[PDB]
C-alpha cells in the first residue's frame, strides 16, 4: 500500500494545513500551518518521483526547490512579525482591520 | 536497493496514525510553543517518510534545513508572543470553527474520492521506460548530484539571488 | 578438530588472566612519578585484555565460599 | 580596510597560538609532574607540640 | 548465616574490620530477622558501665553555662527496652562501637559486659585488617 | 500453500551487534568518564575516584546506578507532556549516530553512502531537545540556561559544513569507508590533516562547544546561571545528560580522527600491512581487535588534548563565544573551500 | 509572597496548600494552611492532635490584630513549641519510633 | 517511674527475604553511600576549612564527592558556619527539594549548639536539629578537617544497614488542615530598585 | 545504499531505549515526595512570578542569518559529489553561488548585524 497509502494522507494533511491557517489567530501560528501546508504538497510530490521518474529524477530537485524557497519564506515572514510587534505591542491578527 | 518485506506496511501505518495526531495537536493546542514542538515532530515524522520511499537525500536534508533551522527560528519567534490560554469547550472560537470545519471536509471528500478512482498501480505499467535506465552505474546521491547541475542549470543559479535578498530584506525589517 | 581446543583455550586464558592482577600493580607502583606519555602505557591495554580486567576489577568476589565438604 | 585586516589577521592567531602553544606546553610539566599530594586518609599530618584538641 | 556461626553460640565477640565499615552493614542486615534488634552505643563517655546497663543512673546533661547540680537522672536502656521487646526476641544486639569520675572501658569493663549476654548480645568494635575478621574479645580480654 | 508469508514472519533481524554496541559505547563511557575524573583533577592533585574497589574501575557504573533510583521529581510548571519527552530527543541524536561509525576493516555497521550527511544532519537535532527542556520547566536559571547553550550551538555547525565538505570533496565520497579509503594511501603522509591542517584547526575548535566545552568556565563558576538547564532533572534525567555530554565529545573525537587521520590504517599504508610478508594465515582476529586499536587510540589522543585545555584556557563568554564563531571562523573555513577547489582542481 | 517561619516541625504556610500539591506553591496564598511535622518526629492519633486543632482558633482568631507579618508568625510558632512540650512533658504524646536516626531535640527520657 | 517513654513497637518485625532480591538493594545502596555527592553551602566561623578538602592538605574528592551546587540533584549538603535566625527559613528549602536518599549531617560545634554564640544575642539559632532532621553532629569551630571525613566514613555504614523493606520509609502522608484566616495582607517590603 | 534494515532496527531499538530507562527507573522507585514540589532549584527565596524575559532583539539576527546561510550547504553536497564526475562547469557555477553568499556576509557584516 506503499504508492496509495500515502497520498491518502496528502489531502489528510494538506486540509488541516488550510484550517490551522483560517482558524488562526496568533500571526506565528499561521505561520507553522503555513509551513505546514508546503510540507504537506512536498510529500504528495515525492512519491510521485519514485514510483516513476528514476532515470533523472525531476521530483526530488522540485522538493529541495520547495524547502529552499519554505525556509525564505519562513524567514521573511518572521522578520516582518518583529516589526509589527515594534509598532503595536501586541500581534493579534484578527484584531487589525484598519485597512478596509 | 528495497525494503525488508511485509514489514514495510506496519511501519506505515504507524507513521501515519502519529502524523495524525501530530496534526491535530499542532492545530487544537492553544499554548503555542506545544504547537511548535508538535510540528516538529510532525516533521520528523515525515522525514522518516521521505526515508522509507529509497529517496535519501530529499529525506536527510529536509531532516537538517527544517527539524533544525526552521524549527528553532519559529521557537524564538515564540518568545514575542505575550497572552495565551484562550476559551475552548467545543470550537472556542465563533461559528467560523464550524463553518470551516464543514468547507474542509467538503475539499477533502472531493479529493479523497478523486484519488481512488486513478488506478496508480496501473499508471505504473504504462512506464516501464522512465525508471528502467539508472544512467547505467549511478548511486543516489550521485543521480541529484549531477542532474541538478547538468540541464537544472538556471534555477541553481537563480535561487542564490534569492536567497541573498530575503537575507538583507530579513536584516533591514528585523532590526528597528 | 581434536587438539584445537589447547590452542584457543590457552592464548584465550592468558588474553583474560594474568594482565588483570598486574595492570593494579603497574599503576599503584607509580602514580604521580610518571613521564608524560607513561601514562598512556597500561591506560590502553585497560581495554586491550579487558575480557579479564573487569573480572578482577572491583568485581573481584568475596563470596562466603562454601568449604570443603 | 581588508589590507589592514588581511595582515593582522594572521598576527591576531599568531598571538592566539604563541600563547596557548607556550601555556599547554609549560602546563606539559604540570599534567605529569612528579609531586605526590595528600596520600589516603591513613597518613594523617604530622603534629608538632603546641596545638589543642580533647581537654 | 556466617555471623550466626558466631553470635548465638558465643554471645561475645569483637569486629575487626577494615577502617571503612563499607563491607560490614550487610552482616548487620541479616540479624534482625530471628529477634535480635539494634542498639549501637558508642561506649565513649560513660562511667562504670554496670550502672549504664542495670542502675538508673544519673546522666549530667550538657549544661547550658550556669544552674548548679542539675542532673535528669536518666534510666538504664536494658530492662525498658526489654520492656518495649515483644516475649518473641531472641536476644538484644548491641553494639559498643567505642571499645578501643569516669571509669576506664578496659577489658575488664568489657567482660562485666559480657556477662549480660550470659547473666544482651554485645559485639565490641575495632578496626583491623582489610579483611572483616571477628574474635571473641573475652580471651583478648586480659 | 503460503498463507501469508512463510519465512518472513519474525526470522529476518538479529538484534545481537547493535546490543554489542551498546555495550561497547557504555563502557567507553565508563573509560572516559574514569579518564576525565583521574586525569583533570591529578593534575597537580591527589589520586581520582580511588576506594571504589582498586581504581574507579567500578566508580562509573556506581554513579550510574546511584544515579538510576534518586526519586525523579517531575516538578509541577510542566508535565510528562514536555518533560519525559525532553531528554529523550538529545540521547536519541547521539544515539544514532554511532550507525556510520566505522571500527575498523569491514566493521562498519551500514556502508550508507550519506553517512557523514547523516551525522551532520543529526548533531543539528539537539538544540531542539535543549531548548524543549530548559523550557519544560518554568523558573529561570533553565529557560535562559539552556536558551544560552542552544543559541550558540546552532553558531557553529556551519564550521563543521565547511570543514566535512573540505573533506568529501577530497576523498570525493560521503561514507566513512571510502574516506579511509582515500586516505591510506601514503601512511601518514596521504592523511588530510596534513593535506587541509586550516580545515582541522576549526573543526577542533569548534568540537569544543559543539559538545557543550566548556558549559561552565570555572570549577566554581556556574554553567552561566546556576547550572546547565539540568537543575530540576535530579535522577535518570540528570544522568541521560551526563551521557548525551560525554557521547558528543565521543562522536566528535571519533569523527576528526576517521576524517583528518587513518582511520583504522598504520604509520605505514593499510593495505602495505600485508604485502610484505608475502603470505597471512590468521590476521582475521588480529586485523579486528588492531583496527579497534589503531583507531581508539587516535581519538584518545584528542580525548586527553580537551582534558588538558579544560585547564589552560578561561571557557569565553556569550558576549564573546558568538564573535568568534561567527566573524572569525566562518571566513577562514570558507577560504579552506576557496583554496581546495582549486587545489582539487587537477 | 509566602514568606513563612517553616522551623522544624512548626511551618505556618501563609498559603493555601492543603493537596497533594498546592499547584502554584500558594494557591494566590489565601487560606494560611499549616502541615504537622512531615518527618514523623511525633507519631499522631487524632484525638489527641484535636486539642491542638482547638487552640488553633485560639491563636488564629483570639490574639490576633496585626497584618500579615512573619512577626505574627513568631507569635504563632513560640507557643506551638511548647504546646508539644506541655503535651509530652504530661506523657499524652512520643517520639518517632521509627527507623530514622531517633534525635532527641528536648534529650532523652527522664525518670520525672 | 519513666518520663516521657518510648512508644512501642508496633510491628513483630517477623519476616525473610530472598538472597536474589535482597542483594539487589544491598549493591544498590552500597553504590547509594559510595557515589555520594556534597551540596555547597557555608557561612561563617566554622565553614573555610571545608575548601582545604579539596587540594593537597585533605582531599575527599577522592572518593568521588562530586561538589554539586544545586539542591534538586546532590543529596550530602554540610551545614557549615554558625547559622542564625535568618537564611534559616531559605536553608530548609534545600532539604525539602532534594531526592529522598539524602541522610544529611550536621558540622560545626556552632552548629549542633550554637557555642560561641550562646550567652545571649537573638540571631543565633540553638542548634540544626531544631531545623532540619540530620544524622551526625560535628564538633569543633573550626572543625577538624579530619574528623569531617571520619563521620563521613561513620554514615557510610548507616546506608549499608538498609534492605528492601526499608525502601518504604521515605513516603510521606499529610496531615493538610483546613483552617483560614481574618487578618489584612501586607505589601511586599523587599522592593528591588535603587 | 543497499540494505537500511539496520539502520530501522537501530532506530526501533534507540528510540525503545529512552522509555525503557525512564520505565526500568519508574518500576524500581519510591512512591513519595508529597512535599511542596512546585518550585524549581538554585533559587532559596522561595520566589515566583515574572514573565517578558526573553533579549530575542539581539539573538534573532543570528538565527535569522544562520537560516538563510544553511541552505548553502544542502546545495554544495550535490555539487560536492559532483565535481570529477562532471567536468569543470559545475566548478564555475557553484563559485557564483558561493560567492552571491559571501557579499551578503560580507554586507551582514558591515551592517550592524552579528553584535554582542
Amino acid at each position: 500500500m506503499m504508492f496509495e497509502h500515502v497520498l491518502f494522507l496528502s489531502v489528510y494533511l494538506f486540509s488541516i494545513g488550510i484550517y490551522g491557517l483560517i482558524t488562526s489567530r496568533n500571526m506565528v501560528r499561521a505561520l507553522i500551518c503555513l509551513e505546514l501546508i508546503l510540507n504537506s504538497i512536498n510529500l504528495n510530490l515525492v512519491t510521485f518521483s519514485d514510483l516513476f521518474d528514476s532515470r533523472q529524477l525531476k521530483g526530488d530537485i522540485f522538493a529541495i526547490f520547495v524547502i529552499a524557497l519554505a525556509a525564505a519564506e519562513a524567514a521573511i515572514g518572521l522578520s516582518i512579525l518583529s516589526s509589527i510587534h515594534r509598532n503595536r505591542k501586541s500581534t493579534r491578527i484578527n484584531q487589525s482591520n484598519l485597512l478596509n | 536497493m528495497d525494503l525488508p518485506g511485509p514489514i514495510h506496511e506496519i511501519l506505515m501505518l504507524f507513521g501515519e496514525f502519529i502524523l495524525l495526531l501530530g496534526g491535530l495537536g499542532v492545530v487544537l493546542l492553544t499554548n503555542p510553543i506545544y504547537s511548535a514542538f508538535s510540528l516538529g515532530l510532525v516533521l520528523v515524522c515525515i522525514s522518516l517518510f521521505y526515508f522509507l520511499l529509497n529517496s535519501y537525500f530529499v529525506a536527510v536534508a529536509q531532516l537538517l534545513i527544517y527539524v533544525g533551522a526552521i524549527n528553532v527560528l519559529i521557537i524564538f519567534a515564540v518568545m514575542f508572543v505575550n497572552g495565551s490560554e484562550w476559551s475552548k469547550d467545543k470550537n472556542y472560537w465563533t461559528i467560523g470553527d464550524g463553518f470551516t470545519s464543514l468547507v474542509c471536509i467538503t475539499f477533502v471528500f472531493s479529493l479523497m474520492t478523486t484519488i481512488p478512482d486513478t488506478s496508480w498501480y496501473g499508471i505504473l505499467w504504462t512506464t516501464r521506460s522512465n525508471q528502467i535506465v539508472e544512467q547505467g552505474l549511478i548511486n543516489n546521491v550521485q543521480q541529484i548530484g549531477i542532474h541538478l547541475a547538468t540541464d537544472f542549470y538556471l534555477p541553481f543559479e537563480l535561487i542564490s539571488i534569492i536567497l541573498l535578498v530575503s537575507l538583507i530584506g530579513a536584516i533591514t525589517m528585523a532590526r528597528q | 578438530i581434536l587438539g584445537i581446543l589447547p590452542p584457543v583455550a590457552a592464548i584465550a586464558f592468558f588474553y583474560l588472566f594474568v594482565a588483570p592482577p598486574i595492570i593494579m600493580n603497574w599503576m599503584r607502583l607509580r602514580w604521580f612519578k610518571r613521564k608524560f606519555i607513561e601514562t598512556y602505557l597500561q591506560f590502553m591495554f585497560t581495554y586491550l585484555f579487558f575480557p579479564g580486567l573487569m573480572l578482577w576489577a572491583p568485581f573481584v568476589n568475596f563470596r562466603k565460599f562454601p568449604r570443603d565438604k | 580596510p581588508m589590507v589592514t585586516g588581511f595582515m593582522s589577521y594572521g598576527q591576531q592567531t599568531i598571538r592566539a597560538t604563541r600563547y596557548i602553544g607556550q601555556s599547554f606546553i609549560t602546563t606539559l610539566s604540570h599534567t605529569n609532574r612528579l609531586p605526590i599530594t595528600i596520600h589516603y586518609p591513613y597518613e594523617k599530618s604530622i603534629t608538632p607540640e603546641r596545638f589543642r584538641g580533647r581537654i | 548465616g556466617r555471623w550466626l556461626d558466631d553470635v548465638e553460640k558465643h554471645k561475645a565477640l569483637a569486629i575487626y574490620p577494615p577502617h571503612e565499615g563499607g563491607y560490614e552493614g550487610r552482616y548487620l542486615n541479616r540479624l534482625r530477622y530471628q529477634g535480635y534488634y539494634f542498639l549501637d552505643l558508642s561506649a565513649r563517655g560513660l562511667g562504670d558501665p554496670e550502672s549504664t546497663l542495670t542502675k538508673i543512673h544519673p546522666v549530667c546533661p550538657p549544661s547550658l553555662g550556669r544552674q548548679p547540680v542539675a542532673r535528669w537522672y536518666f534510666p538504664p536502656e536494658v530492662d525498658y527496652r526489654l520492656s518495649l521487646l515483644h516475649p518473641d526476641a531472641k536476644g538484644l544486639i548491641v553494639w559498643v562501637y567505642e571499645a578501643k569520675r569516669l571509669q576506664v572501658l578496659s577489658k575488664a569493663e568489657l567482660q562485666f559486659l559480657a556477662m549480660l549476654p550470659d547473666l544482651v548480645r554485645v559485639i565490641a568494635e575495632c578496626g583491623n585488617w582489610r579483611k572483616f575478621i571477628w574474635k571473641p574479645l573475652k580471651q583478648i580480654s586480659g | 500453500s503460503k498463507l501469508e508469508l512463510l519465512k518472513e514472519v519474525y526470522g529476518l533481524i538479529s538484534i545481537l551487534p547493535i546490543l554489542t554496541l551498546l555495550l561497547g559505547i557504555t563502557i567507553e563511557v565508563l573509560v572516559i568518564v574514569w579518564l576525565e575524573r583521574e586525569i583533570s583533577a591529578s593534575i597537580q592533585q591527589r589520586i581520582g575516584p580511588e576506594y571504589a574497589g582498586p581504581l574507579g574501575l567500578l566508580q562509573a557504573i556506581a554513579d550510574g546506578t546511584k544515579l538510576l533510583f534518586k526519586e525523579d521529581i517531575l516538578p509541577s510548571r510542566g508535565d510528562i507532556s514536555l518533560f519525559s519527552i525532553g531528554p529523550s530527543i538529545a540521547v536519541i541524536s547521539v544515539l544514532l549516530s554511532f550507525l556510520v561509525i566505522p571500527l575498523g576493516y569491514h566493521f562498519v555497521l551500514a556502508d550508507l553512502s550519506i553517512g557523514v550527511f547523516l551525522w551532520i544532519a543529526i548533531s543539528s537535532i539537539a538544540p531542539i531537545g535543549l531548548l524543549m527542556a530548559g523550557y519544560s520547566s518554568n523558573n529561570k536559571y533553565s529557560f535562559l540556561g539552556g536558551l544560552r547553550a542552544a543559541a550558540q550551538s546552532i553558531s557553529y555547525e556551519i564550521p563543521l559544513t565547511f570543514c566535512v565538505l573540505a573533506i568529501s570533496l577530497l576523498s570525493n565520497s560521503l561514507s566513512t569507508v571510502d574516506i579511509v579509503e582515500a586516505q591510506s594511501k601514503y601512511g601518514f603522509f596521504g592523511w588530510n590533516i596534513w593535506r587541509q591542517p586550516i580545515g582541522f584547526l576549526v573543526f577542533l575548535i569548534s568540537s569544543l562547544a559543539e559538545c557543550e566545552r566548556l558549559p561552565f568556565d570555572l570549577p566554581e563558576a556556574e554553567e552561566e546561571l546556576v547550572a546547565g538547564y539540568q537543575t530540576e532533572y535530579s535522577g535518570i534525567k540528570y544522568g541521560l545528560f551526563y551521557l548525551v555530554s560525554y557521547l558528543n565529545l565521543l562522536v566528535s573525537s571519533l569523527f576528526v580522527t576517521v576524517l583528518y587521520l587513518g582511520g583504522w590504517n598504520f604509520s605505514i599504508p593499510y593495505i602495505s600491512f600485508f604485502d610484505f610478508f608475502q603470505m597471512n594465515k590468521a590476521v582475521g582476529i588480529l586485523e579486528m581487535t588492531m583496527g579497534i586499536f589503531i583507531t581508539l587510540t587516535k581519538a584518545y589522543l584528542f580525548l586527553f588534548i580537551s582534558i588538558t585545555i579544560r585547564w589552560t584556557l578561561p571557557r569565553m563568554r556569550m558576549d564573546q563565544l558568538l564573535n568568534l564563531g561567527w566573524k572569525f571562523l566562518l571566513p577562514i573555513s570558507l577560504g579552506n573551500l576557496l583554496l581546495t577547489t582549486s587545489f582539487q582542481l587537477v | 509572597q509566602w514568606l513563612s517561619c517553616t522551623t522544624r516541625h512548626v511551618r505556618i504556610y501563609a498559603a493555601y496548600i492543603d493537596p497533594e500539591t498546592n499547584a502554584f506553591d500558594q494557591t494566590q496564598t489565601d487560606k494560611l494552611t499549616l502541615m504537622l511535622d512531615p518527618t514523623e518526629e511525633f507519631v499522631w492519633t487524632d484525638e489527641t492532635c484535636q486539642m491542638v486543632y482547638n487552640e488553633f482558633q485560639d491563636l488564629v482568631d483570639h490574639y490576633e490584630g496585626a497584618p500579615l507579618s512573619e512577626y505574627t508568625l513568631r507569635l504563632i510558632g513560640s507557643d506551638l513549641e511548647h504546646y508539644i512540650r506541655k503535651l509530652l512533658y504530661d506523657g499524652e504524646i512520643k517520639y518517632n519510633m521509627r527507623s530514622r536516626v531517633l534525635n532527641f531535640s528536648m534529650g532523652k527520657p527522664r525518670v520525672k | 517511674t519513666v518520663m516521657n517513654l518510648i512508644e512501642f513497637p508496633l510491628l513483630d518485625q517477623t519476616s525473610s527475604n530472598s538472597v536474589i532480591s535482597t542483594t539487589l538493594n544491598d549493591l544498590s545502596n552500597w553504590s547509594r553511600l559510595s557515589s555520594l555527592w556534597p551540596l555547597l553551602y557555608g557561612t561563617s566561623c566554622c565553614f573555610i576549612e571545608f575548601a582545604s578538602l579539596i587540594g593537597s592538605r585533605f582531599d575527599f574528592d577522592r572518593y568521588g564527592l562530586v561538589p554539586r551546587s544545586s539542591p534538586r540533584q546532590a543529596d550530602l549538603i554540610l551545614t557549615a558556619g554558625t547559622v542564625t535566625m535568618k537564611m534559616a527559613p531559605s536553608l530548609v528549602r534545600l532539604y525539602e527539594q532534594m531526592p529522598e536518599p539524602k541522610y544529611v549531617i550536621a558540622m560545626g560545634a556552632c552548629t549542633i549548639t550554637g557555642g560561641m554564640f550562646s550567652t545571649d544575642s537573638y540571631s543565633t539559632v540553638r542548634g540544626v536539629d531544631k531545623l532540619i532532621p540530620v544524622d551526625v553532629y560535628l564538633p569543633g569551630c573550626p572543625p577538624k578537617p579530619e574528623a569531617v571525613i571520619d563521620a563521613l566514613t561513620k554514615l557510610r555504614k548507616k546506608i549499608s544497614r538498609e534492605i528492601v523493606e526499608d525502601r518504604t520509609l521515605s513516603q510521606n502522608k499529610k496531615r493538610c488542615f483546613t483552617t483560614s484566616h481574618k487578618l489584612y495582607v501586607r505589601r511586599s517590603t523587599h522592593t528591588g530598585t535603587y | 545504499l543497499h540494505e537500511y534494515d539496520i539502520f530501522w532496527t537501530f532506530l526501533i531499538i534507540a528510540s525503545l531505549i529512552p522509555i525503557l530507562a525512564f520505565s526500568i527507573s519508574g518500576l524500581l522507585a519510591p512512591v513519595s515526595e508529597g512535599p511542596e514540589k512546585l518550585s524549581s532549584y538554585e533559587s532559596g527565596i522561595e520566589p515566583m512570578g515574572g514573565a517578558w524575559v526573553q533579549f530575542r532583539i539581539r539573538y534573532y539576527m543570528f538565527a535569522l542569518v544562520f537560516v538563510v546561510f544553511d541552505v548553502e550547504t544542502v546545495f554544495l553536497y550535490p555539487w560536492a559529489m559532483s565535481f570529477d564526475v562532471l567536468g569543470v562547469s559545475v566548478f564555475i557555477e557553484a563559485l557564483i553561488f558561493v560567492l552571491i553568499l559571501v557579499v551578503g556576509l560580507v554586507y551582514a557584516w558591515r551592517k550592524g548585524a552579528l553584535e554582542w
